[PDB]
């Protein structure tokens, strides 16, 4: 294939594996950042049914509430769809800190992700929610009317528009009280020069972007001019609004897995076959990217069959990891023992910022040692007929040294001091 | 850890003749993928670092004679020198290096020869140890390779003996008598008495 | 050549801290990883401490686990091992070795073997040593009085080494050590170092 | 009750570990009501606690092993079994399924056959075969 | 175990190129030098080329400098050596083999070889081999006619092992190759391969 | 606290401000070089060494406020950052200005060729051991330090051997053969002479004007005169603040920088003591930004080039003294002195190879620049190729005699190993002047193939392989021919 | 680049003595920091890959028996086998890897026995490679220690003879007599007779 | 004439080696009339010219060796060095230095006795001390 089509979180991998810009949005230029031209900008949106319903509900908590007068329903085997509802009680991908993503923090074991998770199991078991129904069953209920609301891009609107039923998009309802973030693809072209200048000088027009737009709507198109004459229509509206509630998808090869995993916790989740906590800590192994087939494995049992210990078997997982990648709290606790002397509490705040990965034992003996727990160097010159050398010893004061060093000349067979080197010299 | 016994604790030899020391594991140290026993047999001059002599329990290092060979299996190896050599003499430690590092008990080779005579001196203490306060006077038993010899003074005591040499394979000790200085006064002659397998000196 | 050369041991009070440093020269420091390992005459060679290549494993001693750590400078050539809250069976002589790349797969084992620094743990004091010719055929001298063990003797500072006979230190009743060393003959100074104390004595035996 | 255990060997630090334990001589409610565990010993050491399991089915692990080890124990086949996995030198030893039983008066304990598990640290075997 | 396995030999005319790979495994292929060496009967062993561990060192052979390319990618474990110019005294059989860790510390040399792949050159054509079986103790098959040499005969696909007597092939005078294998007898079938051309011919010999 | 800085700048206005703030400034000679290996709490310096110091771990990354972000000037921030994380606080921005004797000349002469003409007509001096002040006649003619490229440096590549550099090198040396200008001048030298008015002209930056304020002689200053119709490009400096990473008053010394001294008070006093150019905060910028010096000053930054940050740039300074002091005392030529600085800048090449390239040269400047060459790639392949390869490919691609096979094997080869390319390349130009189907098989119990243009000489030649060996349909399908 | 001249080359012996293949090197490889000669002793059995015997030119590689030994310096190098085995019959290269990699010329190591009887054998030619336009008839002997054999043909022969086998050690010959078709059937009784140390066979 | 030649030994590849030939039994005047340098000869192969100098004082060097290798002319000093950096494992030869007259008819050479280089390809000796 010469150019592909897709979401740009995919492109990122495919990169690591092996006046144009002014005319576009500088935001889809910085997330395909420059590997592929952006096409579509895509946000879900909540369609609903207008005779159905006047207005659409606002909380996801009056949503069961409604599906019961009826006797919702999507997408469920896409994480795609079901992601917003995970993300919007602080649920996410990868930690965007100072525009950099950290592959190290893994947040979909959070505790609002959880809750949405069990949430949407609250609405499997109900029988409100169906767990084995997909996009085509999904788009042929709400074309026929069966499902009041649905969860949808606005590639199917043209779809929804061939089923001439009124249908009006707004932003997802908000879960315990805070708006979703839903994913922002970018659908944009990856070439693996005709193809390149076919991009640019034809598709990258108003009136190929119209042509594209009119068989199924785009979206956000990246074009300047086609996205000014098409922000007139209210569904744009909505899904940009959708979009700033969103968060962008990461461009980093860390996401095919993780998408992967996140499919096959929804799978665990939605079956009932695992709880919500085993099924994220699944993701999570799964997600794991230095971990070797066995100890994966090994992991993914040991989460398994015993699910008490879950956190620390995720601790040691990651540990584990970092280990093979290719102490504060310790270092506050070390300074605060009393009886410890200044020397081996240097000593051990040592060893402490020497090895992190043995703190939790350098920390414990140190406790061992602390209930266990609660001078200048003058030299010696003897210039004798029968004895010749020098000799060290610490003293307090030179008087006790001139006491130690008579000593010790009284032990072995005209005394000088110079305080300058701290010497007493002794002539025979 | 897997720890490893030894089994002769010291053994004496003459020179020119084959000696064997073993030594026992509490469990099989053979990797599985190479099939190579991880064993390895050191040897420790006295006051020096050791030195590997023997490694994978059959191959033999760089540089060592081949005299030195080694054998066994399962958890008993052996290591065995054909024709012992005065400068042999060392200290044998068996070490497996597959799980963790762990290291044998040591076992000790000594050097039989012929007998040889001591040679006996006596040494006075000298004055700027009477001044001090105490004497200590010294019988000196050199060049004799036994190693069995009692030593009686006669007018608390301390014996000390040194290690057997490469070259000459015989022993020096040293007896010291050790009192106050008007023990020294009170008492005029001063006599140490050997008596080996292989006499007395005095002084006033 | 391979040379391995330790220092920092002394004597030091039960449940002090000590950090023994060891310099590597002749091979690549940077790729091999190292190994600790103490001797003692009651107990024998046992490992210590041993550190990976990139210092990213590191294995430590049942009994020496969580007071000792190991580490290394690639870039000063240089082998750290601290140790803390010692008590009195870490008595004994350290040296830093060797280990060969890649031993599961040519089985080499630790080679190369440093002199070793002594580290001794007790309450007492250090004291010099007091050193005493013995008039004379053989001569020699005698030192006594000295609590550190390491004391080393040499005649005319190794001019000679023939008939050199130096004794082990003994224990008396008093907790101090003694020992004397001779040299059979048909000018002779004797040389004496303790290195806790600092002490370089010669001294000349004349009858 | 007689206790027999299988699986073990030589494992590189890192890798994972299932040993078994299987008990005969007994009806289900009868070692339901006792205690089951795995033990460990290394030569010159003393019987350690590194897994166990009481009768209400709460699991009790060593501060050294646990997150790493896993202990788990099924009734209908008569089955405990203990993973371990992020192995290190330090815990080559030899390994007891133990039953702790009540006679009221004081504590009984059932011990089996055990099972060698040696860990074996060495370079450059990220990549070696095992069943060549 | 460690086991190299060699492939891309054939037959082709002078001038032309051809490409050897080599596929490594049981050890770290990232972490290894590797060598081509060629051997003929008329001109024996002879070193070829040498790849270091990252790539960055490579040496050739005097004879084959300029001609020859050595290679290697680490992820899927391969070495390619590329072969232009061919001319005809580069008939041989290449292997390729693991040069040890750090044998300047060790001195440990090339240690595992390659079973190896006949390369030979030659402006002739190819042709498969002609199979006779022969009436009978003792019974055996001739191929006859056959241009390149390797011909690769077993007997009832390896059942029978004792008394196989495959002798050497011989150069005729038309220019091909022939050689009888024969198998000493108190059902039997000879299986002849010839990779070049990729014949696999099994015969029945009976009287 | 302990302070370091130059002892050209104001150090008296900045223990001023810190007596308003106890705080110790110092300011050893030397101490760009002493700082490294002796780790003051703080240092001020250009930023060029603070890369090498972040590299070190010598200097500790500092928590910025956006606040403070946007009261100081946008540049000075980019370029005080070192891999995108802030290590310093910029003061002072400095560049080199033309100060000229009113008196002694009504106007500055425009091009440096004319120097020589007004030194003749006197009978200019500047300091020489510097090669800050000797920069700007060798960048001027498009010599530069490193290729600066799509916003990053190239390492790889160094410009010091230019013909524009040369030609600076060679008009410089000359000046100073024609008894112009003295060899053996220096900074304290070159004041002197100019407070005495001696000199009709100098090269110096804002921190003299004190200095020759103290002279009471009128001195204009203004933007260095052009080299052969090229503008000069002296280097750009930025004076800024950096904290010691072991400093046991950090946060001290952070409060210090952020309240006290980066402020219009602490600026206008130290500018009292010593005036600092340019200053990278907005409102005291402005205030100066009516004094024509700090306009010419501006000008000539403009004109010039922002100093760079890499840590490769000491020694690459190191290695320019060294050429300019061998080209200064007329100890070897100007194109000596740029190659053995050249040798000197690679890092990766060892002593005994660099000192066997120092003697290479010194024993043979014919072949010079295939010394060059040889020595840049060992520095390459030591280091921890597209030029010749392209030319390799193009030449390849266009030969005549040679088939689709032998050239696809000659491209893999070029394109698999590049070090080896000269010689591939010739052996293919070797092979130039020599040479001036579909497989079908066959299913006695076997299989063959043979190659063969069309079916019936497949069939032919099958026929005939049946035939000796004692043995008809056939499939397109499986383009096969079967015996029965 | 360092040449290696092997002087034995071809070498026959008896089982149970010692033999000695030397090898001359144009240049001294001896390694100035470590003092370690770089000489190395390969093996090679008949349609097999070297293995390696000796490296350093006195360290045995691990696995290979003590019956071999490495000796010399200087330029010149000896390998010496103690008790020659009847499946030590191989190739012996010299390799220096010092300087780039060179093999010497190879020394081949002969196996002397007992003279051994051949069996004699004719084979007729199969009809398909008659009717093919061409006859071979086939005079094989099997199981004859020396290989020194004479063959005559009664009615451009072709003659093969096998490498000596290691547990056996005897040879194999193969004399291919080869005609036209016409040739063939001109000629009725075809007949292969040998002169051997250790007989016609004839045939209609 | 009579050429003594002096340096060479083992050297690891991109190291530097300074060999050196001294000319004696021929004065001055006569010795500038003569065009001196250094051939290379490998066991196999024929010898063949490294490096050169003519009278004129220029050089020349072999085209697989240019750049590497520096050849300099001490006339006063009746002197010649080669300056060999960035070796390979091939550059180990035997050197000879060289020296060519022109006899008007023809061509005269004078070979030295010849130093011994070696390169040695090993790879973790670069620490590796000398003493
Ligand atoms: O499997 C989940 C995938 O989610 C996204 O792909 C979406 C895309 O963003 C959307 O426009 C369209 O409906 O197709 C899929 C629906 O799953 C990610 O881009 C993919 O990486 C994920 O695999
Ligand atoms: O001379 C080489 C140095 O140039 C600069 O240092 C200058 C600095 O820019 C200027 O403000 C002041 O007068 O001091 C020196 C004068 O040379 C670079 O910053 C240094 O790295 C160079 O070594």
């Amino acid at each position: 294939p010469d150019i592909i089509f897709w979401a740009h979180d995919r492109f990122g991998g495919y990169a690591q594996s092996g006046a144009f810009q002014d005319k576009l949005y500088p935001f889809t230029w910085d997330a395909v950042r420059l590997i592929a031209y952006p096409i579509a900008v895509e946000a879900l949106s909540l369609i609903y049914n207008k005779d159905l319903l006047p207005n659409p509900p606002k909380t996801w908590e009056e949503i069961p509430a409604l599906d019961k007068e009826l006797k919702l329903m999507f997408n469920l085997q896409e994480p795609y769809f079901t992601w917003p509802l995970i993300a919007a009680d602080g649920g996410y991908a990868f930690k965007y800190e100072n525009g950099k993503y950290d592959i190290k923090d893994v947040g979909v074991d959070n505790a609002g992700a959880k809750a949405g998770l069990t949430f949407l199991v609250d609405l499997i078991k109900n029988k409100h929610m169906n767990a084995d129904t997909d996009y085509s069953i999904a788009e042929a209920a709400f074309n026929k009317g069966e499902t009041a609301m649905t969860i949808n891009g606005p590639w199917a609107w043209s779809n929804i528009d061939t089923s001439k039923v009124n249908y009006g998009v707004t932003v997802l309802p908000t879960f315990k009280g805070q708006p979703s973030k839903p994913f922002v693809g970018v659908l944009s072209a990856g070439i693996n020069e005709l193809a390149k200048e076919f991009l640019e000088n034809y598709l990258l027009t108003d009136e190929g972007l119209e042509a594209v737009n009119k068989d199924k709507p785009l979206g956000a198109v990246a074009l300047k001019s086609y996205e000014e004459e098409l922000a007139k229509d209210p569904r744009i509206a909505a899904t940009m609004e959708n979009a700033q509630k969103g968060e962008i998808m990461p461009n980093i090869p860390q996401m095919s897995a993780f998408w992967y995993a996140v499919r096959t916790a929804v799978i665990n989740a939605a079956s009932g076959r695992q709880t919500v906590d085993q099924a994220l800590a699944f993701a999570q192994i799964l997600i794991m990217p230095n971990l070797t087939e066995e100890q994966r494995n090994g992991f993914i049992q040991s989460l398994k069959d015993d699910p008490s210990v879950s956190k620390e078997i995720l601790a040691e997982a990651k540990k584990l990891n970092e280990h093979q990648a290719p102490q504060q709290s310790a270092f506050y606790e070390i300074l605060n023992m009393p009886n410890l002397n200044e020397a081996q509490r240097n000593g051990f705040i040592q060893s402490l910022k020497d090895d992190p990965s043995q703190s939790t034992n350098v920390l414990g003996e140190a406790k061992k040692l602390n209930e266990s727990q609660a001078v200048t160097t003058y030299k010696l010159v003897i210039n004798g007929k029968t004895l010749k050398g020098e000799t060290t010893t610490k003293a307090v004061d030179a008087e006790t040294a001139e006491k130690a060093f008579k000593q010790y000349a009284n032990d072995n067979g005209v005394w000088t001091y110079d305080d300058a080197t701290k010497t007493f010299t002794v002539t025979e | 850890n897997i720890m490893l016994t030894q089994s002769p604790s010291s053994l004496a030899v003459s020179a020119g003749e084959r000696v064997t020391m073993s030594c026992k594991s509490t469990q099989s140290i053979l990797y599985n993928s190479n099939q190579k026993t991880y064993l390895a047999w050191y040897q420790q001059k006295p006051g020096q670092s050791p030195k590997l002599l023997i490694y994978w329990a059959s191959t033999r290092a760089s540089g060592v004679p081949d005299r030195f060979t080694g054998s066994g299996s399962g958890t008993d190896f052996t290591l065995t020198i054909n024709s012992v050599q005065p400068e042999d003499l060392a200290v044998y430690y068996c070490h497996q290096y597959l799980s963790a590092w762990t290291f044998g008990g040591g076992t000790k080779l000594e050097i039989k020869r012929t007998v040889a005579a001591p040679s006996v001196f006596i040494f006075p203490p000298s004055d700027e140890q009477l001044k001090s306060g105490t004497a200590s006077v010294v019988c000196l038993l050199n060049n004799f390779y036994p190693r069995e010899a009692k030593v009686q003074w006669k007018v608390n005591s301390q014996e000390s003996v040194t290690e057997q040499d490469s070259k000459d394979s015989t022993y020096s000790l040293s007896s010291t008598l050790t009192l106050s200085k008007a023990d020294y006064e009170k008492h005029k002659v001063y006599a140490c008495e050997v008596t080996h397998q292989g006499v007395t000196k005095s002084f006033n | 050549d391979v040379q391995l050369v330790e220092s920092g041991g002394g004597l030091v009070q039960p449940g002090k801290s000590l950090r023994l440093s060891c310099a590597a020269s002749g091979f690549t420091f940077s790729n091999f990883g190292m190994h600790w390992v103490r001797q003692a005459p009651e107990m024998g060679l046992e490992w210590v401490a041993y550190i990976s290549s990139g210092s990213t494993t590191k294995y430590y001693g049942d009994t020496v686990k969580g007071r000792f750590t190991i580490s290394r400078d690639n870039p000063k050539n240089t082998l750290y091992l601290q140790m803390n809250s010692l008590r009195s069976e870490d008595t004994a002589m350290y040296y830093c070795a060797r280990r060969p790349l890649y031993d599961g797969d040519y089985g080499y084992p630790m080679d190369y073997w440093g002199q070793g620094t002594s580290v001794t743990v007790s309450s007492a004091s250090t004291k010099g040593p007091s050193v005493f010719p013995l008039a004379p055929a053989a001569l020699g001298c005698l030192v006594k009085d000295y609590f550190p063990e390491p004391v080393t003797v040499s005649w005319n500072s190794g001019a000679l080494t023939s008939g050199v006979h130096t004794f082990p230190a003994v224990l008396q009743s008093s907790g101090l050590y003694s020992l004397s060393s001779v040299v059979t003959v048909p000018t002779y100074i004797c040389n004496v170092n303790h290195k806790p104390s600092n002490t370089k004595v010669d001294k000349k035996v004349e009858p | 009750v007689q206790l027999q255990e299988s699986g073990g060997g030589l494992v590189q630090p890192g890798g994972s570990l299932r040993l078994s334990c299987t008990a005969s001589g007994v009806t289900i409610s009868a070692l339901n009501a006792m205690a089951m565990g795995w033990y460990r010993q290394a030569p010159g050491e003393r019987r350690v606690m590194v897994a166990a399991v009481s009768e209400r089915g709460n699991a009790m692990y060593r501060e050294s092993v646990q997150g790493r080890f896993t202990v788990t124990r099924d009734f209908t086949n008569k089955m405990v079994s203990l993973q371990m996995d992020n192995l290190k030198p330090e815990d080559t030893a030899v390994y007891y399924c133990h039953v702790l039983e009540d006679r009221v008066d004081s504590f009984h304990d059932y011990w089996g056959q055990g099972t060698q598990v040696t860990v074996s640290s060495l370079e450059g075997t990220k990549h070696h075969h095992h069943h060549h």
